[PDB]
């Protein structure tokens, strides 16, 4: 997403995205949450269970 | 001049056990021991920013860079100093209440002026606090913080402690201070250990002149 | 312990140290360790592998940094939990499985037994003291002379409300007639020093 | 000199006091501390118990209208034992108390991967 | 931007300092601390009351113990019981009189 | 959290430290140091 490639599970996300709101990001760094660039639905971002 | 040698195990003495003899003492002697730790360290606190940077702002963006690194280590210097404050606190004061001991000696004859601290001084601390006192001897953001209690405190916390000891023996420790006369004290002590109260009774006056000398002897070491 | 949360406290900063630890990592992710930016994705993303790895290097030294200040920090509160540990044992050994006659070991007052409570990362000990709640003044002799021959109690001292002579325990006052049985005779009057009559 | 805020609990209140660390009240509610110059707290001739330590023996407390006052802390009441030579004290009455102390016996287990 | 590098150097040896110097005093500080519940322990079973333990406070019996104020320190004088002069008796573990 | 940093649960439940404390308080109820 917008040239920022991660492997995670895909589901959609409770949290609500305001218009400008592409990415929801962590402290860490680490991007939580995406919003789709072909359609504006916002997705959960949750690395694979380790 | 230098010499090797095989250290000593200190001198070898040869027990006389036997099946139907043992030794029990006809004279025993009144001595006191010295034992001393640090209670705390000097708390000392260090501005990382400031020893890092000389006032530089291409310094301070590099640190930016470091982030969290620099604020860390501060609040670990931060966390010493408390803790220092904090064992002092809790060595010296074991007294609820400030205890002075009376003003007329009627003690037995055992003198306690020189582990008692001195109104004369300005600050009132014991001869015996001030040769421990005696003998014990920046620009780059490294600064020293003064502890939470002075020393005259830390003096007048011992001073309690010790009046406790002296006037109310063990009482003080369990709860209120209760008053109790000095020699009476002194034969609970024996009576802890075992040894008849009668016996300090009879050899008070040697008791006073053996704990005197030991108390001058310190003073001297 | 419902009115205040201070006793516990202790127990919560242990794990409030624990919580600030795992976050100053977080912090250190964000920092960017010299490198042009702090992901190591956008790196990657940006620049060749070769030139990829010259700015994770960086990175890679102030994490492991991070890392080694964090394990070093970790380390000394494990030593000194583990010291809280072996006092917490020491405790249970010498208050809840038997009495102590250490002096405020287990709380102020004359120790006489302690409960374990569970707590999070924590053990609590209730410990049932003796405290005097009402003392009086009496006149005392360290020896009595009933017939010119000086009398130590076997048990308590000796008291007087100013009328009579009796012998109490130091710790609680019980007036007892005073007897040969209850008294040895030892020395003389004379060698005793404020001995009485 | 650096800054330290004394300031109690944000619900309690939002009145604070500043103190700089080895520097005169020149350099930058007037009282002057070995720690430093303190500024926001009025000193007190009274002697009460630290609620929060300034340091070198002076404490800071809310009191009155409340406000942020400097003082040196109390050491405990003062009470002189009457020790007499010919009188001892022993209880007539006793109460039984239970006391709670609490240690730490483990902090929480927490595993870092280095390499994720 | 040259001068920028240079500093980074230095600054990586500073940080290695403070991190070094936390390390030291805290090291250091645990050792006071274990040194500081020691002395509090010995203040509470020795100065506060007579110590059962054999050699808590000093060689002998202990019977009480004096705090003396020491700059970072306390001082802890103990009245010990030695015997002076020793003397060897016939003993027997009991006796028979009837 | 993703980063690999995990927390481990302990070896004893809390349910289980709880029935240890309950041992030891209940002996010293009925046999006392015994
Ligand atoms: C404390 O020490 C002083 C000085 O040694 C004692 O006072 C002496 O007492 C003896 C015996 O009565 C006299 O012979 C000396 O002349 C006294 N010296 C002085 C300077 O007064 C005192 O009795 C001891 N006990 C006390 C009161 O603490
Ligand atoms: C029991 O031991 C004590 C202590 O050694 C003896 O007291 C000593 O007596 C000598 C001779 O008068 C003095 O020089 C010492 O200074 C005394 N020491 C102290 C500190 O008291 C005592 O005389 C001995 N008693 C017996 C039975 O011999
Ligand atoms: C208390 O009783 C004792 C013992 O009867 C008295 O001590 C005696 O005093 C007389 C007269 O001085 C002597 O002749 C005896 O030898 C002493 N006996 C001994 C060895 O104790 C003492 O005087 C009495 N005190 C009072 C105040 O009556
Ligand atoms: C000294 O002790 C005697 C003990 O007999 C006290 O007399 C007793 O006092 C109590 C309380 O009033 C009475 O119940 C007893 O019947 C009294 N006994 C006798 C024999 O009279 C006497 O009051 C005491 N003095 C003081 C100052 O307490």
């Amino acid at each position: 997403f917008n040239g920022l490639t991660g492997t995670g599970v895909l589901t959609e996300s409770n949290k609500k995205f305001l218009p400008f709101q592409q990415f929801g990001r962590d402290i860490a760094d680490t991007t939580d949450a995406v919003r789709d660039p072909q359609t504006l639905e916002i997705l959960d971002i949750t690395p694979c269970s380790f | 001049s230098i010499i090797a040698y095989t250290m000593s195990l200190g001198a070898e003495n040869s027990v006389a056990y036997s099946n139907n003899s043992i030794a029990i003492p006809t004279n025993f002697t009144i001595s006191v021991t010295t034992e001393i730790l640090p209670v705390s360290m000097t708390k000392t606190s260090v501005d990382c920013t400031m020893y890092i940077c000389g006032d530089s702002t291409e310094c301070s963006n590099l640190l930016l860079q470091y982030g969290s690194f620099c604020t860390q280590l501060n609040r670990a210097l931060t966390g010493i100093a408390v803790e220092q404050d904090k064992n002092t606190q809790e060595v010296f004061a074991q007294v609820k209440q400030i205890y002075k001991t009376p003003p007329i000696k009627d003690f037995g004859g055992f003198n306690f002026s020189q582990i008692l601290p001195d109104p004369s001084k300005p600050s009132k601390r014991s001869f015996i606090e001030d040769l421990l006192f005696n003998k014990v001897t920046k620009f780059n953001g490294l600064t020293v913080l003064p502890p939470l209690l002075t020393d005259e405190m830390i003096a007048q916390y011992t001073s309690a402690l010790l009046a406790g000891t002296i006037t109310s023996g063990w009482t003080f420790g369990a709860g209120a201070a209760l008053q109790i006369p000095f020699a009476m004290q002194m034969a609970y002590r024996f009576n802890g250990i075992g040894v008849t109260q009668n016996v300090l009774y009879e050899n008070q006056k040697l008791i006073a002149n053996q704990f005197n000398s030991a108390i001058g002897k310190i003073q001297d070491s | 312990l419902s009115s205040t949360a201070s006793a516990l406290g202790k127990l919560q900063d242990v794990v409030n140290q624990n919580a600030q630890a795992l976050n100053t990592l977080v912090k250190q992710l964000s920092s960017n360790f010299g490198a042009i930016s702090s992901v190591l994705n956008d790196i990657l993303s940006r620049l060749d592998p070769p030139e990829a790895e010259v700015q994770i290097d960086r990175l890679i030294t102030g994490r492991l940094q991070s890392l080694q200040t964090y394990v070093t920090q970790q380390l000394i509160r494990a030593a000194e939990i583990r010291a809280s540990a072996n006092l917490a044992a020491t405790k249970m050994s010498e208050c809840v499985l038997g009495q102590s006659k250490r002096v405020d070991f287990c709380g102020k007052g004359y120790h006489l037994m302690s409960f374990p409570q569970s707590a999070p990362h924590g053990v609590v000990f209730l410990h049932v003291t003796y405290v005097p709640a009402q003392e009086k003044n009496f006149t005392t002799a360290p020896a009595i002379c009933h017939d010119g021959k000086a009398h130590f109690p076997r048990e308590g001292v000796f008291v007087s409300n100013g009328t009579h002579w009796f012998v109490t325990q130091r710790n609680f006052y019980e007036p007892q007639i005073i007897t040969t049985d209850n008294t040895f005779v030892s020395g003389n009057c004379d060698v005793v020093i404020g001995i009485v009559n | 000199g650096g800054v330290s805020v004394i300031t109690p609990g944000t619900n309690t209140s939002n009145q604070v006091a500043v103190l700089y660390q080895d520097v005169n009240c020149t350099e930058v509610n007037v009282f002057q501390t070995r720690a430093g110059c303190l500024i926001g707290a009025e000193h007190v001739n009274n002697s009460y118990e630290c609620d929060i330590p300034i340091g070198a023996g002076i404490c800071a407390s809310y009191q009155t209208s409340q406000s942020i006052i400097a003082y040196t802390m109390s050491l405990g009441a003062e009470n002189s034992v009457a020790y007499s030579n010919n009188s001892i004290a022993i209880p007539t009455n006793f109460t039984i108390s239970v006391t709670t102390e609490i240690l730490p016996v483990s902090m929480t287990k927490t595993s870092v991967d280095c390499t994720m």
